């Protein structure tokens, strides 16, 4: 029904200052308050601001009080999120949810829709090339007649870095893995499981796609 | 409206356009008035006060209002918070009405009706009483229905008001004198 | 203000079944207008929070007669008829009455698949890392059952507790396992030095923690 | 004020120090229509229309008030302007209590009291006239005594003109009756 | 008695916009209309504003509504002029005046008391070292028993430029003209009236002083 | 607005005088509030105007009885009794009816000293002109009097419109004369072409124009 669409990812270094976007479709933007909640890094969401468009004013959360300044535009139909000094702790998703009629007639009184996440990243903008170690068994392939084989992508940023095998051929025991940040930099993993006959008469091989470093590493695990 | 250029045709249009509204709420608290002519004969002093209790009803109106307005409008409270300034403006209605007719009837004594004293007395308190309640639930009606409460609620809590300061006032009269 | 909760905070069931999520909130959350709100909300993986049942009796428009939401006063449910495949997600109970509207921890759905151990594997550095600027070991715990899984990082057998990275995958859509990555960075030295990386993880299926080590 | 921390109490102080500023305006207008209490005994449709008439007396004030004050607020009339608005404010005070009037003297008639319909029709535009006079000169005189207008205008400009309507509607009644 | 203080020199580039900062002291600055009033380079005045600092509003000449914008702060006393895309015609001195009551206690109705002059210069402000020229007589000294001898400065910028003669020792019969403007450099001439007697028996020199070049230009005029 | 203007623009007194400036409105400056707003401004040389005659009747404070404002309607008039050295500068008369307050185009108060021929002196480009790299001949007109003076800008005996630079000095403070300087900025070429440079300044002293012409 109604589309809610906000702005998209986002990247930021300590101390900066960033406006996320958050524009209304579908229903009169002068008529129902944005109600602004963030997302941390995969756990219960924290509802961070109440803008009421008509009279351009809002309600905020204790804790996030001069963390967050929430402004709108009638005529752009835009909810603007304005956050002061965001330090590592705000490395989250932050939706806009339509929540609340000026007229309050919905009944309910809480979310009715909300935006699509705006990921907001507090890290060092220090784009590093995904350096690529292609995972090798224990040691000289020992028997068991199941074997998997691994790969590892250390040292880059930001989140989005794609890993297939043998070029998106072989997805068949794939495991690959969340995109973890470690001191400004992110790390991603990847697994595959095959039989201890396919390898090493296959030829296996790891690649990742990095955009932000424009980067295609191609990198074939070797037997210790 | 920008001003020394309009003339006096289109300054008269505009507030005609208002007063004409205006003056259509006050025929009909002339009506209301013109109902109760039964005591007003009985006893003329009862018109001595209307003025005065009409513009203490309508005073609290516009003053509950925007009190209302301005705490509605900095999302002080909610259209779901009506329940909770409902019994806070009832104590403060009362407690208006106690220190507003403490006065009035001070007037109506010093004037010298002692007959109108306890009608004056009772009505004050039920009119700013009536009167703060309906200009406090004024502006939570209004934004449920759709309205911007603080365009039209400046003249409409008078009217609402002064029709009660009417209508609660005479029956007042009727129920203490005859 | 109202420190509100869930219990549990995962949700083993069936894909078929009768789930009932619990809410309990820290005070009433009964308003001066006076009706409970313990809006309910359903994040279905990778996507954002859309509104599942509102004012705890009632439901949103869109949604399937599945869910069932009841109780009042600060203990509140919401409980499905037959779990299907699109209710899968992590459900939030929020509240509307305090500001702020603190919303609840939010539990996970998942499936309840037969139990699994995990097929660990010990990953030494690569014959790259030896030469590249870094060193990291890394152990793979693969294809296990449930969610409650810990590394032991051992080495030479002695625990460490120093520059860990995890990550677990989410619920796998083949046979709803999940597998954990867990990575150790560490100087070249201490990598030279010690022979022996003991990767231990403690199961709720086996009895004795399961482990892996080799020796460099 | 901040209102929904406030007490019962902390609004009352506030609200009870401006509603007893007016009730004493009330009192006055009150005193004054006690004084002319000798034609209100001879004929009681008189005070059927004094809230019609204070409402629209302390009506067109707290419109031209607004009004002038909204316009003196933007620099669009200095402060000197006052004898150009003046001539200005008399002709739209004339071209509305001719309007104003022709509805209320419609609605005497529709009320049966044709001896009122003279008094009515004199006494609505004369308070009309000498309401908008003085609530156009108002700000003027306000902001040439050192006070900002917009402040202390909207009860000013209405109790100065209840009491100069009462003042006016009564001797046009002594006038025109008896 | 009341000292209305105003910023100090002013220099811009063309369409650049400049802000005038005009302090006020000795009166109440909320109850008194700041006038903001422009002489051209030596010429009649223009009225270009009338702040009024209670309200915050003004009223504008209709030759400068949009070329200026009048803001005050009734905290910090000051009036601020805005001027915007000032052109070449904008190359004046710019007073506020207090001028008019909020009471109107005054009688009168336009300029009290006046600021004391922001030179607000527009060019392409290259600051050239002042290029300094010693001005020889007409020929050989041809008689006459009255003999004056000039100077010139061409090449410089901005406009104060000190001009003496030995020093500022002989400063009899000198003459001094304006730093007249040519095509975003200036041109200051001078005189001096001397007796054919004591020319060339006296060593007469040209000295400049020009600050924002720092440069102290020293020569002795020449017989042709 | 109303495009006022003073007569005349330049008013050569004497010290211990009677000088009167006329002001003469373009429509009548009586206001809709009806009083005269032609106030008048007094400009010393160098400093900012500082008010003089407000609301022309009056006067204002800390202004000396030496000034008499007076006039109505449209045509206004500031008289001096004695002309002091400290009443000297320049006399803007304004108004503050009509929106702009416009201002007149005011006038100087010199001083009515001996009539003086100029002390004209052509002055060629220097020996440093000769290796500068540009070529600037300038004319000097000194100590003259009164303010109305022009030169005549002829090269080779002929007229020349091209680069004229002008600046005059103010009054002096001694004897109250004028001087003029008159610089002529052209190319090297065009100076190492022609041979006369006549400096030609035509003063109502002199009967014929004084003239001055060099040979390089």
């Amino acid at each position: 029904e109604v589309k809610l669409q906000e702005s998209g990812v986002e990247l930021v270094k300590p101390g900066a200052s960033v406006k996320i976007s958050c524009k209304a479709s579908g229903y009169s933007f002068t008529g129902y308050n944005m109600n602004w909640v963030k997302q941390s890094h995969g756990k219960s969401l924290e509802w961070i601001g109440n803008i009421s468009p008509y009279y351009g004013t809002s309600i905020y959360n204790q804790n996030f009080k001069g963390k967050a300044t929430l402004t709108v535009d009638r005529s752009s139909s835009t909810a603007y999120m304005q956050l002061n000094s965001l330090t590592s702790e705000d490395s989250a998703v932050y939706y806009c949810a339509r929540g609340e009629s000026f007229s309050n007639y919905e009944g309910y009184y809480a979310m009715d829709y909300w935006g699509q996440g705006t990921s907001v990243i507090v890290s060092s903008a220090k784009t590093t090339a995904p350096s690529v170690y292609p995972l090798a068994p224990v040691c000289g392939d020992t028997s068991g007649s199941s074997v998997t084989l691994g790969c590892l992508v250390k040292g880059y940023f930001p989140e989005p870095v794609t890993l297939t095998w043998n070029s998106g051929s072989l997805s068949s025991g794939v495991h690959t893995f969340p995109a973890v940040l470690q001191s400004d930099l992110y790390t991603l993993s990847s697994s595959v499981t095959v039989t201890s006959s396919t390898w090493p008469s296959q030829s296996i091989t790891c690649n990742v796609a990095h955009p932000a470093s424009s980067t295609k590493v191609d990198k074939k695990i070797e037997p210790r | 409206l920008v001003y020394s250029e309009a003339g006096p045709v289109a300054l008269w249009l505009a507030r005609v356009r208002w007063l004409v509204i205006l003056i259509l709420t006050g025929m009909v608290t002339s009506s209301i008035l013109q109902g109760f002519e039964s005591v007003l004969e009985a006893v003329t002093a009862l018109a001595f006060y209307v003025p005065v209790l009409l513009g203490t009803g309508g005073n609290t109106g516009n003053q509950s209002a925007t009190l209302i307005i301005r705490a509605l409008a900095t999302r002080d409270l909610d259209l779901r918070d009506w329940r909770r300034v409902f019994l806070k403006e009832m104590g403060v209605g009362l407690l208006l009405g106690l220190t507003l007719s403490f006065l009035l009837v001070g007037k109506v004594y010093w004037d010298g009706h002692p007959l109108l004293l306890p009608v004056v007395g009772v009505s004050l308190v039920l009119i700013v009483f009536f009167a703060n309640l309906v200009g406090a639930m004024l502006p939570f009606l209004l934004r449920r229905l759709g309205v911007d409460p603080a365009l039209v609620s400046n003249p409409l809590v008078a009217t609402l008001s002064d029709v009660t300061g009417l209508l609660i006032y005479l029956s007042v009269a009727r129920l203490l004198l005859e | 203000d109202v420190l509100m909760t869930q219990t549990p905070l995962s949700l083993p069931v069936s894909l078929g079944d009768q789930a009932s999520i619990s809410c309990r909130s820290s005070q009433s959350l009964v308003h001066s207008d006076g009706n409970t709100y313990l809006h309910w909300y359903l994040q279905k993986p990778g996507q954002s929070p859309k509104l599942l049942i509102y004012k705890v009796s009632n439901r949103f428009s869109g949604v399937p007669d599945r869910f069932s939401g009841s109780g009042s006063g600060t203990d509140f449910t919401l409980k499905i008829s037959r779990v299907e495949a699109e209710d899968l997600g992590v459900y939030f109970c929020s509240q509307s009455t305090h500001v702020p509207w603190t919303f609840g921890g939010g539990t996970k759905l998942e499936i309840k698949r037969a139990d699994a151990a995990p097929t660990v594997s010990i990953f030494p550095p690569s014959s790259e890392q030896l030469t590249s600027g870094g060193a990291s070991v890394v152990c793979f715990l693969n294809n296990f059952y449930p969610k409650d899984i810990n590394v032991k990082w051992k080495i030479d057998g002695s625990e460490r507790q120093n520059g860990v990275l995890n990550s677990w995958t989410d619920q796998d859509s083949k046979d709803s396992t999940y597998s954990m990555s867990s990575t150790l960075t560490l100087t070249k030295d201490e990598y030279e030095r010690h022979n022996s990386y003991t990767c231990e993880a403690t199961h709720k299926t086996s009895t004795s923690p399961i482990v892996k080590s080799f020796n460099r």
